[PDB]
């Protein structure tokens, strides 16, 4: 199914895992899912944490007081979480009902929150963005482009 | 799909 991502929301997974590995992790979870959409920097998802205050480097600051980095940093392919992976199937369907036929940045941003219980989720709350609040400033900006 | 980047 990564076909039917948009070559933007292609670019925010290859970049979580790099996230990922820049960080000494060695499983690509939720949180870099979270990362890669705003350091990425351009799409609806990134407009969205934005236009919400959740910034890279809160997220950052949050991720290395939960989790924290190992000793090194690994080569080769990272793999993704369950949760990670439930997020991206989730986001399949995120973009179905909104009516589209790809998986953008935005799609991607939705599914995350709709698994809403993984570190990625734990940050966003800690941050002070609520996953109603996130869901509804993402359908609001998408109103937006309506225009 | 779905395990690694891009599979």
């Amino acid at each position: 199914m990564f076909e039917r991502f948009t070559d933007r929301a292609r670019r925010v997974v290859v970049l979580a895992q790099e996230e990922a590995r820049m960080l000494n992790h060695n499983y690509i979870g939720t949180e870099h899912i979270l990362l890669g959409l705003i350091h990425e920097g351009e799409g609806v998802a990134a407009k969205s944490l934005e236009s919400l205050g959740i910034s890279l480097e809160g997220v950052r600051s949050q991720v290395e007081e939960i989790i924290g980095q190992g000793q090194q940093a690994p080569s080769g392919h990272i793999p993704f979480t369950p949760r990670a992976k439930k997020v991206l199937e989730l986001s399949l369907r995120e973009a179905l009902q909104l009516g589209h036929n790809y998986i953008g940045t935005e799609h991607i941003l939705l599914g995350l929150i709709r698994e809403g219980e993984g570190v990625a989720a734990q940050v966003l709350v800690k941050l002070g963005a609520e996953l109603t609040r996130v869901r509804q400033q993402v359908i609001q900006l998408l109103s937006g482009y309506l225009e | 799909w779905l395990a690694f980047v891009l599979v």
